[PDB]
C-alpha cells in the first residue's frame, strides 16, 4: 500500500479508505473521507500529490508527474486535486490541479501544467493537453478536449451529490 | 481555441 | 481476491479462471469456463455484473455499473480486452471489445459485434449484431464478413484453452 | 511477482526493477537496469516479450501479443534499450525502437513498428501493422506522422531515459 | 514622444532609436540599440514592458498586456524583430526570435529563442513555442526545426535593422 | 486629432478622453466617457461613425466604412482591441473585439459577445448576444458562461479608469 | 511627414493627397492624384517604393521591402489600386484596379495581377503569383475564382471615386 | 382531408387547424391548436404519428414512418413543435419547442431533443440521437454548438404566434 | 385555390396559369403569363408575395416569408423559372434567373438576374448572389460567370414554359 | 386527378393504386399493381413517363423530364421514396430512390440499387446495378450486401400489399 521514497512517506487522513492493490508512493498527501479505489496508483517520486477531503480515485487510475528540471523558467506543476473531486476509472492525472468538485470522466488523460476549474466535467475518454487552462462550471470533452459550453444548474447539483455518493460508498468497505 | 496540441 | 459488499458475495463457477491481482467486489456472477486475467477490478456495488460462459475479461479492465440505469450484463464467449472500461452495458454473445475501449451506461452491443480498439461507445448507444464498430464517439461501420463472425466463434473459446495452461 | 507458463519462467536481469503488483508471465525477457512499475502486466504466453536495457515500463500497463497462427506472420513484442512507455499503455505484438517515449495512455497494435528516437504523443492509437519512422512526433487516434523531432526534442530521450534509471535507484 | 502613467516614466537606453510617430507610455524599459519604428504604440500601463539590447520593433505595431490583480508582463529579449503591425500582448520573447509581420501573440504566451513565428499568424494565451523552430498559422502550430541557414539569418536580421536604424537621426 | 469633412465635424462630448496620434474626421459621434487610444484612425467621411458611452477604441484600430449601406454604430461599453479594423458593422453594449480583428459592412455584433482575437466577420453576418465567435472567418462557438458575462461588465468600466489616470 | 534616408528624398507628384500622421521615407515615388491616408507608414529604405497615379493606401497600413541580397523584388503598385486599411504591403507588385482588402499581408516578390480582388485578411506568401481578374482569398490566401464582368467593372470604377472622396479634403472656392 | 386505414381514423383535436389539400390517414393523433398547412400528408399507416399541442406541421411536408418489424419507432412529435416546409418526418421523434429546418429529412429512429434547431436542408440520418438545446445542421446532420437562452427563448414566443397565425383562417 | 388571409385576396392576372392543387393564400400577386404547376403553394400571410411576369414556379414548390416585426418579403422578377420541390422563402429573385429543382433560398436572400442556382442547393440567410453567375452546393459557393450558351438557355427558359402551359387549353 | 396534354391521356392499369391529390398528366404509362401515392405529381408533356409494374411512387413526388434527351422510364418493383424529384432518368427493376432525392436528366440507376435519403445524382451519372450510392454529388459507396439485396426484392412488394388496404 503505501512506499517511502527518499526522505518521504505518504501522510494519509485515519479516515481516508485505500482499497487493495492500491500503491501510494512518496509525497503523497489525502484528506479525509478521501477514497482509493482498487489498483490505483499514486506514485508521487518526481513531484508531490496533494488530494483533498472527499475525493475519489477511481480503479485502475494513475498519478503522477513529469520529471523537475529546477528552472525558473520551466513553470512545472506538481499534481493538486481539491475537495469532493471525482477521478473517474482508468484515468491518468499527470502534474496537473484539479478544482472542487469536478469530475473527470473514465478513461480520461490530464497533463502537466493543465488546470481544471472548479465544478468541472471532463466527458470520458478525453485528453486535456499540457499547460491547458480549463475554465470552471464547464462541460470539456474529446480529444483532445474542447470547452463545449457551461454546464446546467442540474448538472452542477449532480456534481454537489457525485463524490459524496462516493464517500458513503467507500463506508459500506 | 484549444486545438494546437503544443508538445507531448 | 474475492471481496463481500453488504450482503453481496460472488457467486464464481468452480471452473471460472482468476488470475493473480484480481479483485472481485460483492453482486457479480461469473460462468463456467470463463476466465478473469491480472489485475482486473469487478466492481458489484453499486448494481449487479453479470457474466455468462466461456468469456474472458483480460487484463487491467475495469467494469462497475452507475448508482441504483443498467447494470453489468455480458453474455457468453465475450472477449473484453485490456485495459477496456466496462461500466453499466449490455455486451451480447461472442462479442469482442478491442482493448483500451470505453462501453458507458445502457449502451448495447448486439452480439457477433467487433468494438474497435480504443473506441468509445456513449451512454444508451445501441449497437446492432454483427457489425464493425469504432471511433470516440463509436459509430457503426460495416457488416461483419462472415470470415470476421468465424473468427468471433473462436476467439473466446481459444482464451478457454489458454487460461486451462494456468493454476487451472 | 513471476509465472510460469508452459516450459517458460522470465528471464529478468538482477538489476531489473519490478514494483509491488507486476505480474510477468512466460516469456518474458528484461534487460539490465530496466524498470517496470506498479501494476503492470507483462503476458508472454501468446508469443514472447523481449525488453531492452535502461526501459520504463509504467504503471497500470499491459503487454501482450495476438494469438500465432500456423499462416501471413505474427510479431512478438519487441521493445529496444531507454525506451519509456508511459502509464496504462497496451503494447501489443509490437516493436518499438530504442529512445522512443511511447506517450501515456496510448494503444500499440500488433506488427506495428515504432522507429528509433521517436515520440508518440499521450492518448494516440498506433493501427496494425503501421510503420513510424525514427526521430519523428507521432499522435492522434488513429495516429499520424505530425513532423520530424527538433534536435532539442531528442536531446530530451537521450537525457530523459538515464534519468528514469537514477529514479528507481532510489526504491 | 514618451508619455507618463501615474509614477511610471519610460526608461530609454540613450543609444536607443526612437522614430516618429511613436508613443512610449508609463512602465517600459528598452536596451541599448534597440529601434522602435513609425506610429509603433508601447503602452506599459495596464503591466510593464521591458525590451532588451539591439531589438527591433517595426512601425505601426501594439505592445500592451492585460491587468493584473497570474498574469504576465511582457518581455522582449535581445536581437528580437517584431514585424510591421503586429500585436504583442503581455508575452515572453525570447532572443534572436522572428515575429512575422501581422501576428498576433496573446497573454502568457512564450516563444523559445532563436525562433521564427510567420507572418500573420496567431499565438493564443498560455502556449508555449520551443526554441530554434518554425511556427505559423491561425492558431498557430509548430512545423518544423528551423534549418541552419534560418539560424543564420536570425543572427543578422537585427543587427542589420540596428545599422539601418543608425542611418537616420 | 479632429478633423472636417464637407459639412460635417465631429461630436465629441467633453468626457472622452482622446490620446495622441489619434485623428477624428468628418461625421463621427462620441459619447461620453468614452477613450480613443493613440494612432487609432475613425475616418467618418464615406458614411457616419456613432459611438456611445464608456466605450473603448485601442491603439493603431481603423473605423471606417463602405462608399454609400450601414454606418458605423457602436453601443455603450464596447472594447474595440488593438489594431483592429471595424467596418460599416454594428456592434452592440458591452461586447469585445479582439485584438487584430476584422469586421466587415453590415455585419452584426449582438450585446454582450466576444469576438476572439485575429477574427474576421464577414459582410453581412449577424453574430447573436451573449456569445464566444472567433476564427477566420468566424464562427459561433457556445453561449459565454458567466464569469465571461461578469468579466465584460468590468472591462470598458475598468478602460475608463484606465483613461482618467492620463493627462487630458 | 517626410524623411530623407541616405540620398533619397521621396518623389510625391503635387496632386498626391498626404493625410496627417503619414511618414514617406527615402525611396518612394508616389504618382499624381493618389492619396496616402492617415497613419499610413511607406518605408523606402531597405528598397524602393512606386506608386502610380490615382492610388489609394489607406489609413494604418504599412509598406516596406526586405533588404536586398546578392533576388530582392522592390515595390511597385499601379495605377487605381486600393491597399485597404491597414494592409502590410511588403516587397510585392501590385497590377493596375486591383483591390487589396483591409488587413491582408502580400509578401515579398508575390505578384498581384491587374484588375485582381484581394479577401481582407488574406494573406499572400513570398513568390506567389495572383493572375490577373481572378478573386482570391484566405491564409494562405487560395485563387477563388474568376471575377464576372459587373466585378471589374467594379473596379475600374472604385479607386476613382476613392480620389474625388479626397478633393474633399483641401479648397476654398470648391 | 382524413382517411381509415383498416380500423384507424384519425383523432383531431376540435381546435386543430387542417388546411385544404391535406391528407391525414389512419393512426394518427394530433394535438389542441396545432396547425396541418396546405398539401402537407400525414400518413400512418405503417406504424402511428402523435403530434403534441400547438404544433405546426408546414405545407408540403409528408410524415410516415418505416414497415414495423414485431422481432421501430412510430413517429412522436411533441408540443409547439414547428416542422419546417417540405420537410420529410420518418419514424423519428421530436422533442418540445423544437423546430426542424425547412426541407430537411429525419429518418427512422432519429430523435431530436427538446428546444432544439435543426438547420434548412439538413438530413438527419437513421438512429442519430440529437441532445437538447443544440444547433445541428448539414447534410449528414451534425450538432455545431449549443443554443443560447435567449435563442431557446425564442423557440418559446416563436410557435406561439405561429398558432395564432392560423387563428386567421 | 384561392384563399383570403385577413384583408388581403390575390392579385392573378387573368393570362396567369394556375395547375390543380395550388394553393395560393392572402397577400400574392402574380403577373401575366405566368404558369404556377400542380400542388404548389404561395402562402402570402406573414409577409407579401410577388411574381412577375412570365414566372413559372413548378410543381409541389412552396413559397413562403418568415415573421415580419430589414425583413425582407417573396419577390420574383419576370421570365423566372423556380424548379420543382423548391422552397423559396422571403427572397429576392432577378429577371430570367432558373433555381434548380429542390433548393432552398432563405430569408434575406438574394439572387441577382441571369444567374442558376444548381439543383438541391441551400442558399442562406441573408446571402447575396451576384448576376450571371452559377451558384450551387449546400451551403452554396459561387463557382463562375455563366457562358454565352447558358445566358441564351435562360433568355428561353421562362418563354418555354410559358408556351407549354398555354397548351392547358382544358385548364386555361 | 387525370389530365390531358395534347393528344395524350394516360394510360393506367385497372390495379394500379392512385391516391387522392394526385396529377398524372398527359403522356404517363403506369403498370400493374403500382401505386402512386398522396399528392404525387407525374407530369409527362415535355416527354413521356413510363412505370412497370408493382412500382410506388410515394407523397409529395415529382416526375417529370426535361424538353426535347431522356423520357422517364421506371421500372418493375422500383421504391420512388417521399418528396423525390424524379427528372428524365432511367432506374431499374426492383431499386429503391431513398426520399428526398433528386435524379436528373439522362441519369440511369442499375437494378437492385439503393440511392440514400437526400442524395442527388447528376446529369448523365450512370450508377451500376446492385450498390450503394449516395450523397450530393452522389457517388458509389460500396456494393449491397445479402440482407441488403433480400430487402429490395420485399420493398416494393409489400408496399402493393400496403396498397391493397385502401378503401
Ligand atoms: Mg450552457
Ligand atoms: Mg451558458
Ligand atoms: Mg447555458
Ligand atoms: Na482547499
Ligand atoms: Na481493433
Ligand atoms: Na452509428
Ligand atoms: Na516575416
Ligand atoms: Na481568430
Ligand atoms: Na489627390
Ligand atoms: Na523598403
Ligand atoms: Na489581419
Ligand atoms: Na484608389
Ligand atoms: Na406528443
Ligand atoms: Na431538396
Ligand atoms: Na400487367
Ligand atoms: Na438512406
Ligand atoms: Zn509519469
Ligand atoms: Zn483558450
Ligand atoms: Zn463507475
Ligand atoms: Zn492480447
Ligand atoms: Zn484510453
Ligand atoms: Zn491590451
Ligand atoms: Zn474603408
Ligand atoms: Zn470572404
Ligand atoms: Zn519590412
Ligand atoms: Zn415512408
Ligand atoms: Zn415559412
Ligand atoms: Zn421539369
Amino acid at each position: 500500500m503505501e512506499h517511502k521514497y527518499k526522505n518521504h512517506l505518504p501522510k494519509i487522513h485515519e479516515t481516508t479508505f485505500v482499497a487493495e492493490g492500491v500503491h501510494i508512493i512518496g509525497d503523497v498527501e489525502i484528506g479525509e473521507d478521501s477514497n482509493i479505489w482498487f489498483n490505483a496508483v499514486l506514485r508521487g517520486d518526481e513531484n508531490s500529490i496533494k488530494i483533498g477531503r472527499g475525493t475519489n480515485i477511481q480503479d485502475n487510475a494513475t498519478l503522477h508527474a513529469s520529471e523537475v528540471y529546477h528552472e525558473e523558467e520551466i513553470e512545472q506543476s506538481p499534481t493538486i486535486i481539491g475537495d469532493y473531486v471525482t477521478v473517474g476509472h482508468n484515468c491518468i492525472i499527470h502534474g496537473c490541479k484539479i478544482g472542487d468538485y469536478s469530475l473527470i470522466g473514465m478513461g480520461s488523460i490530464i497533463l502537466d501544467n493543465a488546470e481544471i476549474g472548479e465544478y468541472t466535467i471532463i466527458g470520458a475518454g478525453s485528453l486535456v493537453t499540457q499547460n491547458k487552462k480549463i475554465p470552471p462550471r464547464v462541460l470539456c470533452m474529446g480529444s483532445p478536449a474542447k470547452v463545449i459550453r457551461e454546464l446546467t444548474e442540474e448538472e452542477i447539483e449532480y456534481l454537489k451529490n457525485s463524490a459524496k455518493h462516493n464517500i458513503e460508498l467507500s463506508k459500506n468497505y | 481555441w484549444v486545438a494546437v496540441w503544443g508538445d507531448r
